[PDB]
């Protein structure tokens, strides 16, 4: 048999991503959800984001892995400007106001 | 306790590279990570493919690098049971007239 | 000259293989040259890594050439080495009752 093992609690996650003012994109405050149970599915079957995009997980595969802490930058840029910030890709946006790993 | 080294030597270099063969498991041999579900956890599959290959190709490799020792090990041992074979049958069955084949 | 060729080709085959590992330095292996500073001088890193790679992949595999062949090499002069010890021991230092195993 599977006896897959976790340690409940809520994730705030809608306060997030409806937060009715975003921080600008040089300056935003980090926000810490621990403690909590976070489901990922939802977020993905509610489709509020335009794109649903995953450098590092997969969206389907992210209920199975597990995260200690999950941590969310907020910030408004321009659809191009998104666009510059990626992985191994240099953009203006990383050059200066911030920067991805 | 060094004059069985010879003997000791042969157990070390098998237990060594059996330790040398299990840490490869542990590197990242180009792909994200060396746990191998991880990169299937955290990687939808098809670009996960990309990433599985260089773990399997570092991996496949890192086999083929333990199993040419062991065959070239091996080849010395045999040598060294022939010898051994050979002293067995002339020295300790017969008597040798070999100038310091029996020491 | 052609009496000492048994000498004569191991000196040879080791410089042999040395140039040939040396030579596998300039083979660009599918990376975009064999100057491991030129990828890293044209392209941003996060390309030039995957062309690293080919270059590392195909030189570390070159080694792994090399020294498996050093190693097979290596074996076969451990068995004339014997083959020395044993005359040195047999012929040498003592008389050889063994037909032609003197000359
Ligand atoms: C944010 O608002 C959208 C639209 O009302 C909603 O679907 C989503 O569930 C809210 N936030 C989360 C992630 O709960």
């Amino acid at each position: 048999e599977s006896i897959v093992r976790f340690p409940t609690n809520l994730c705030p996650f809608g306060e997030v991503f409806n937060a009715t003012r975003f921080a600008s994109v040089y300056a935003w405050n980090r926000k810490r959800i621990s403690n909590c149970v976070a489901d990922y599915s939802v977020l993905y079957n509610s489709a509020s984001f335009s794109t649903f995009k995953c450098y590092g997980v997969s969206p389907t595969k992210l209920n199975d892995l597990c995260f200690t802490n999950v941590y969310a930058d907020s910030f408004v840029i321009r659809g191009d400007e998104v666009r510059q910030i990626a992985p191994g890709q240099t953009g203006k946006i990383a050059d200066y106001n911030y920067k991805l790993p | 306790a060094s004059a069985l080294g010879k003997l000791q030597d042969v157990v070390n270099q098998n237990a060594q590279a059996l330790n040398t063969l299990v840490k490869q498991l542990s590197s990242n041999f180009g792909a994200i990570s060396s746990v191998l579900n991880d990169i299937l956890s955290r990687l939808d599959k098809v670009e996960a493919e990309v990433q599985i290959d260089r773990l399997i190709t570092g991996r496949l490799q890192s086999l083929q690098t333990y199993v040419t020792q062991q065959l070239i090990r091996a080849a010395e041992i045999r040598a060294s049971a022939n010898l051994a074979a050979t002293k067995m049958s002339e020295c300790v069955l017969g008597q040798s007239k070999r100038v310091d084949f029996c020491g």
